């Protein structure tokens, strides 16, 4: 496998301070209001913390 | 086994070589760290004397 | 005789496209070999912007400091940001000009020549 | 004259000044920001703030400005007619 | 284009003041005393001819 | 966290010799609670880590350590040094030679030397 | 150049051949023989000094 180099790289897109607060990452999200039968239509996967 | 007096000093004597040797790589011209941990009193960035050609104010 | 389009429109002629073929050919082949062009070689510039900079900053500090002032020095790039936050983002101008020290002097091509 | 307006480039400049300037007619705020957004987002007055700030400020306004046009002028017009029977893709 | 048009570019920044700071602000891990009598501090008077 | 490094690197790693400046966090195998801002290591590098000869350097604490270390911790023949008083008296505004004349002799009599194992 | 045009000199004419090489003074050309432009008989690395 190719090897992975750890060069620390200067800023893109941001500040050097933060990080891409609001970049998109597929994971259901979960309303208040009981769904007695409705596929999230994507699972959780591991369920347990 | 414990070191004995002089086996810490021949250390410590080694030691101070490798010191010296190892402190060659401080200050490198056009560096990250030279670039942005060489401040004055204020903390703006100085004009370290590292040109390979000009040696100013009469050094 | 033939037709060769309207005499409105510019023509380019075939002596420009030869000089430009043989420049471009000499020139590479120039930059291969540093040490063959009547014993020297091509320099794209006549001296580095930033020794350039650094003795015009030398003079002014000089004549500033005799003239009973505290001397200044001025940034390429450009001066500070006022920000709270971070270091670097204060001074990005000047950090900005400095972190293209070897692409803008060294050339991108091998400096030695290879396999002769 | 009509030369310069015959050219394409010169019609699409004009068409890009032109949008340029209806966007900043319809978007640029004036006296919303230390009343509204100001101290809305920072509690301070627009002068103390940084040079970074007042550009938040600012922008929040005009954001504010946009979405009550969008909202107030095309939107109302557009959904007086009700759901045209949304059309959907079939495959 | 107000920056263009009003050159309110004139009041841009170029220039700092460089001050030296003293010991006590310095790196005193660097600074060590010679036989008691001399230090590591240099500080010559410029260009004396 | 601005910890920062200078010297001989393989591939991407640090490796042969250099200089180590700790910053908020640790680095080379140092235990977290071991270095403050300010700290630094000087000497031979090993795959990231502090191993063969080097001195370490606290300006906060004073602590001064030359000698052996393996991996990340002191293992060997070591000397350690207390230069506190003298760096409490220069940054107080005392010139360097009368800070030395002051504090030159408790710092040599407070001169240790030491085995290591492990740390 | 390659249009080769050819008159008789005026004013304007001259003019613009002095700004040309003015204006070209002011921007990075190509050098032959270098370390021979650059010498000063003097203790210094060039003549800008
Ligand atoms: C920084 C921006 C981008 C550059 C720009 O604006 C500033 O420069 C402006 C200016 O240069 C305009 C040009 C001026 C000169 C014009 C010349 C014109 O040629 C037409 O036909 C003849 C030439 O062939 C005559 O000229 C005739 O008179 C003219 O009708 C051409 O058709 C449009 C033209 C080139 C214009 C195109 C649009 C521009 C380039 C504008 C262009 C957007
Ligand atoms: C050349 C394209 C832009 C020209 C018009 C500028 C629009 C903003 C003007 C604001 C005046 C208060
Ligand atoms: C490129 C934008 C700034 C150009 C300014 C050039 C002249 C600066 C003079 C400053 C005098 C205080």
């Amino acid at each position: 496998k190719p090897l992975q180099r750890y060069i620390p790289q200067n800023g893109g897109f941001t500040w050097p301070g933060d990080y891409l607060r609001l970049e998109i990452v597929e994971m259901p999200k979960l309303k208040s209001i009981n769904i007695k039968k409705t596929s999230l239509k994507q699972k959780i996967n591991v369920q347990p913390v | 086994e414990m070191c004995d007096i002089p086996e810490i000093l021949g250390t410590v004597q080694e030691a101070r070589q490798i010191v010296e040797r190892a402190r060659m790589w401080r200050f490198k011209p056009y560096g990250e760290v030279g670039l942005r941990m060489a401040q004055d009193a204020n903390g703006s960035p100085v004009s370290l004397m590292q040109e390979p050609l000009h040696y100013p104010h009469g050094t | 005789n033939v037709y060769k389009g309207p005499a409105s429109i510019p023509h380019a002629s075939a002596e420009v496209f030869g000089a430009f073929f043989l420049a471009t050919n000499t020139a590479l082949l120039a930059h291969m070999f540093p040490g063959k062009l009547f014993g020297s070689e091509l320099h794209v510039r006549k001296w580095d912007p930033d020794y350039l900079a650094s003795c015009c900053n030398e003079q002014g500090m000089r004549r500033e400091a005799l003239s009973g002032k505290k001397p200044n020095l001025w940034l390429l790039g450009g001066g500070p940001r006022l920000v709270n936050d971070s270091w670097e983002r204060m001074w990005w101008n000047n950090l900005h000009w400095k972190r293209w020290k070897v692409p803008r002097t060294g050339p991108a091509f091998p400096q030695d020549m290879y396999w002769q | 004259l009509s030369g310069l307006l015959g050219d394409i480039g010169v019609k699409c400049t004009l068409a890009f000044a032109g949008t340029v300037a209806a966007g900043a007619a319809i978007v640029v705020p004036s006296g919303k920001q230390v009343e509204a957004a100001s101290l809305d987002i920072y509690g301070r007055p627009p002068s103390q703030l940084l040079p970074n700030e007042r550009r938040a400020a600012e922008f929040a306004a005009g954001h504010r400005r946009w979405k009550g046009f969008v909202d107030n002028s095309i939107y109302s017009w557009t959904r007086t007619l009700p759901g045209h029977d949304n059309p959907i893709v079939n495959p | 284009f107000k920056n263009f048009f009003s050159f309110s570019f004139l009041n841009n920044i170029w220039s700092i003041p460089i001050i030296i700071p003293d010991i006590a602000s310095a790196m005193i891990s660097e600074v060590s005393v010679l036989d008691g009598y001399f230090h590591n501090a240099f500080t010559f008077l410029e260009t004396s001819v | 966290d601005f910890t920062t490094f200078e010297g001989l690197s393989k591939q991407s790693i640090p490796h042969g010799m250099g200089v180590m400046t700790f910053g908020t966090g640790t680095g080379a195998g140092f235990a977290m609670s071991q270095t403050r801002y300010g700290d630094k290591y000087e000497g031979e590098f090993q795959a990231g880590y502090a191993h063969g000869l080097g001195q370490f350097t606290s300006e906060a604490s004073g602590e001064v350590y030359i000698g052996e270390f393996f991996a990340g911790q002191r293992h060997g023949c070591g000397m350690t040094l207390d230069m506190k008083p003298y760096f409490y008296l220069l940054e107080r505004g005392v010139d360097p030679v009368e800070a030395y004349r002051r504090t030159a002799g408790a710092i040599m009599k407070n001169v240790e030397v030491r085995t290591w194992y492990r740390g | 150049s390659s249009k080769e045009r050819r008159m008789a000199l005026e004013d304007l004419s001259k003019w613009k051949i002095f700004l040309l090489n003015f204006l070209l003074a002011l921007t990075e050309q190509s050098c032959i023989y270098p370390f021979i432009s650059n010498l000063s008989f003097g203790p210094d690395a060039s003549i800008l000094e």
